[PDB]
């Protein structure tokens, strides 16, 4: 209404405000953060590790790389190969593989990593085996 | 001396609702408390690790959530199929079975169940290690194997068995043979058939059927907006948020503000994380049920009364739910008895015969041995009876003629 | 203080009716229509059960009459002889109350304030001071009840454990014949009789 | 070569004592924290949602 | 997996061939006939 300046959830924070000059209702979207996860193999096996970044796309972690926008001060260095998205979050330290395994490091939403030998050892990402196929010989 | 006897029977299918799990959240408890504040966190730099051991707390119970969702449901060694002619005796399996044609790969009644069960500052909502299609997946394995191997699933490999011949040995399991399902399978086929469709229909009809799930999700939203509605609050102080007192205080007056906010936001994680842990507790309590139920009612013929619904169990099939567990359990139930006359032995030639596996009956006239869980009468005969003493000791016995089918012989 | 829905009288009438069934059907009512029997004839299939022949009820019917009458007649004389036996029952009495004893108890604590009551701080205080001991003694009051809250909770989840356990035994042990091991009394189990008891 | 078989029983009653229930309360938190008090009624208003 | 021959002794009879869906039809050695025809 002309009269209202600014909006309020449910739970009472902002989410939008009106321009105090043009009027215009603007939304407040909060900036991206999220929890970060490091799954290691274990120092005693190597040193290599992968980041989660949880409950972000892959491409606002790309964009706040490009700008130095991100809060934590280290980097992953990006290959490309090893930047996946998942359900979770944005993993950018290890290799998605299409080859399922008993799940080993759990990630969530059916990924897990778990570090293995390359086709020279590093991390990986896959999804998880529920078990064994076996079709039983039914009949009459 | 007066002992009724079931004439037909019931197969009834009941719902067993259970949760498994809860949604896994995790918390920033400095972007909470002190949200792009300076000040508020070098404040709240002097009450130690309170932070680490809310951060913990909740970090055991996501891992816990993950680990109740795999006792309950990873319980296969290998991931069975079903054939692809679905004839299973005459018993239709089509709603429990998954459907091919939906992209989720549920059943109808875990379609109706996922159907009907309904950032935040510094707040985050962790996912499941295994998704919908996950469980999906192992409850059609465990489907699989019951249907198609019935019981020797659980314990060893599986092996195929004929689904009337599972039937069977799970009607003898409960003390009624194995002829009155061969004779009757057509009609116990059709009470099975029967009783899956009232469950569908049931569970579409009644809202509240779900309840048990709709409340884990409720309580858990209720937790959240509650944790963030307390960010509102002043605890005292000239406002609830602290650039106004920065903007308003000198220095020393807004850290005694500071302070007295970070103590209300820390009193309210505190609150938070002790509610979830009591939940989680609950939350296990129930995991521990479901894994329980899902190894003695599904993968076997559990004889426990009650456990696996009402009646005599037979077999139990799992369904998914979000958050949880439903179980359909097939039980049979006596129905039509009539009242005979019994005795507790019968008296021939001064011998006392007692039932082998049975109890004696009259109609009024004639002396038959039954089965006690199905009328059937047969004759009393020196195969189906053993004798134990004199016509003296025991206490009711009655005169009758057992037939021998030797001394008969005899005569040939 | 809130009362129980049901009352003591219905507790019994619940109690009274798994009896009547348990004796004059045995387990046929536990799962599904009662089937009405002569109780010899259910003691020799619980016989059965436990891996003895019929004929050994019938021929010693009349010792295992007097064996059970007897051992009934020695547990009222053990519960009324010996108080601690309902220990646990009376343990949750007097933990509750103790809980509450201590709630109302802090209510006399100054937690730092000046008086712990409110009128006086009201009477000997400008408000921009009372204030200040006012929302001391809310913060202590206020920690006062959520400690209340947080035990009463606890002993919730270890109540209903109780009770899951309770009606477990009731639907495994009255309304049928247990084969587990010590579920159900040491030896092996041939039935049993439910009693109501305050809260249990 | 030895087994041991009982020649008599004996039939034993023994006694299983579970909790059920515990006694409801309800607490006002108000009067509790604030009793016939306005100013300190209006100071836990302040508190939210406790 | 131990097999052994059908026999009316480690059988029971109820009802007639024309009721169960699956019966095959197959020889069941009876002890005592065999002996009392010899
Ligand atoms: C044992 O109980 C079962 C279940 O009650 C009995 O089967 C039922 O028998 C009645 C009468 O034959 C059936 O009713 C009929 O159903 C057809 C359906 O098209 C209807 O057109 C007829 O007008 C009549 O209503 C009933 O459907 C049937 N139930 C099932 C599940 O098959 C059975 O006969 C009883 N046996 C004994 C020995 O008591
Ligand atoms: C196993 O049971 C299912 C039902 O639980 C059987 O499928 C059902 O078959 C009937 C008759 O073929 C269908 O009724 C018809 O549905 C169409 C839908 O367009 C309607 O136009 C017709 O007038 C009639 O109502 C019923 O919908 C169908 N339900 C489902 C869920 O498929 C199935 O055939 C049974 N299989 C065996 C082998 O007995
Ligand atoms: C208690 O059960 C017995 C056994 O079923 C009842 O006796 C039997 O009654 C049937 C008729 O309902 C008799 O069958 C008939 O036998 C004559 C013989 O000539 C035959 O011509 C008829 O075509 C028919 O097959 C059966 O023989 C008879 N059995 C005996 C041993 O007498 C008895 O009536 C029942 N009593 C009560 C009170 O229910
Ligand atoms: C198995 O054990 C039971 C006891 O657990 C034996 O029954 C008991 O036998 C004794 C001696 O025969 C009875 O004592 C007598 O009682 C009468 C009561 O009037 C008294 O006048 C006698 O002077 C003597 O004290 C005892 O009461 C009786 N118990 C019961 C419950 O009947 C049974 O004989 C044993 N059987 C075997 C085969 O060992
Ligand atoms: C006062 O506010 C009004 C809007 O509420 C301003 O009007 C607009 O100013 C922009 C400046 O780039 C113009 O492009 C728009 O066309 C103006 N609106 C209209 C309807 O013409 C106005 O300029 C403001 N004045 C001051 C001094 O701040
Ligand atoms: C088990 O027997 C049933 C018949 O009782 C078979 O199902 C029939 O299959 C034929 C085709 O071969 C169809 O024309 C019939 O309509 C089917 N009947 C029913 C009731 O579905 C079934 O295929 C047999 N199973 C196996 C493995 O051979
Ligand atoms: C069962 O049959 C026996 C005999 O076959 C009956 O025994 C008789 O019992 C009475 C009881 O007073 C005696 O007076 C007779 O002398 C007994 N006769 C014989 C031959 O022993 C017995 O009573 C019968 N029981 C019933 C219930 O009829
Ligand atoms: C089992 O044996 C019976 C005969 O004792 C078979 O029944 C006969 O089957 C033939 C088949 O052409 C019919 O012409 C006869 O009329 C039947 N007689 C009777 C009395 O039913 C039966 O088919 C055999 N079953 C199998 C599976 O071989
Ligand atoms: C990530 O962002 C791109 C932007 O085009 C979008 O298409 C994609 O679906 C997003 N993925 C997730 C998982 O949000």
């Amino acid at each position: 209404l002309p009269f209202q300046q600014f909006g309020r959830d449910i739970v009472d924070t902002t989410d939008a405000v009106r321009d105090p000059q043009t009027l215009e209702i603007l939304d407040i979207t909060p900036c991206s953060f999220g929890g970060v996860s490091v799954i290691t193999p274990g120092t005693n096996t190597s040193n290599q590790v992968a980041v989660l970044y949880q409950g972000v796309n892959c491409t606002e972690v790309s964009v706040a790389i490009h700008a130095d926008q991100l809060t934590p001060t280290w980097r992953v260095y990006s290959t490309g190969s090893n930047v996946f998205q998942t359900r979770a979050g944005c993993l950018i330290g290890a290799e998605y593989v299409n080859n399922s395994y008993e799940c080993d490091i759990p990630i969530g939403a059916g990924i897990c990593a778990s570090y293995q030998t390359q086709t020279s050892q590093s991390i990986i990402a896959y999804t998880m085996s529920l078990g064994a196929e076996n079709s039983v010989a039914y009949s009459n | 001396n007066s002992i009724a006897i079931p004439t037909n029977f019931t197969i009834s299918v009941t719902t067993e609702i259970l949760p498994v799990s809860m949604t896994k959240t995790s918390v920033d408890c400095t972007m909470y408390i002190c949200g792009d504040s300076t000040e508020c966190s070098n404040l709240l730099l002097q009450y130690g690790s309170f932070c680490t051991q809310l951060k913990r707390a909740l970090t055991g119970i996501a891992v816990e959530q993950d680990k109740n969702t795999q006792e309950v449901f990873a319980q296969v060694k290998q991931i069975y199929k079903t054939p692809p002619i679905k004839y299973f005796g005459g018993f239709n399996f089509s709603q429990i079975l998954p459907d091919p044609s939906k992209p989720s790969k549920r059943s109808p009644i875990e379609d109706l169940l996922f159907n009907k069960v309904t950032k935040f500052n510094g707040l985050t909502v962790l996912p499941p290690l295994l998704t919908d299609e996950m469980i999906a997946q192992y409850t059609s394995a465990l489907l699989a194997g019951t249907i198609t191997s019935g019981w020797t699933f659980g314990a060893g490999p599986a092996l195929q068995i004929p689904f009337p011949m599972q039937m069977a040995y799970r009607f003898n399991g409960i003390g009624v043979t194995q002829n009155v399902l061969y004779e009757n399978q057509k009609l116990i086929a059709n009470q099975f058939n029967s009783a899956i469709g009232k469950i569908q229909d049931s569970l579409f009809s009644t809202p509240s059927a779900l309840g048990k799930l709709q409340d884990v999700v409720n309580h858990n939203a209720q937790a959240l907006n509650t944790l963030v509605k307390q960010l509102s609050s002043k605890f005292g102080a000239i406002s609830s948020v602290l650039n106004d007192i920065l903007s308003r205080l000198d220095p020393p007056e807004a850290e005694v503000q500071i302070d007295r906010l970070i103590t209300g936001r820390l009193q309210s994680l505190q609150t938070y994380v002790t509610q979830q842990l009591i939940r989680a507790a609950e939350i296990r309590a129930s995991a521990n049920l479901a894994a329980t139920k899902m190894s003695e009612c599904v993968l076997g013929q559990s004889k426990r009364v009650d456990f696996c619904g009402k009646g005599y169990h037979l077999m139990s099939f799992p369904q998914s739910a979000p958050h949880g567990v439903v179980f359909l359990h097939v039980t049979y139930v006596p129905a039509q008895e009539k009242n005979f006359t019994t005795a507790p032995a019968i008296c021939h030639d001064g011998k006392a015969h007692f039932p082998r596996e049975g109890v004696f009956v009259s109609n009024g006239t004639h002396w038959f041995l039954t089965q006690r869980n199905f009328y059937e009468p047969q004759i009393i005969t020196t195969d189906n009876t053993f004798v134990s003493g004199n016509c003296d000791v025991v206490i009711g016995i009655v005169n009758n003629t057992v037939y021998d089918p030797l001394q008969l012989e005899l005569d040939s």
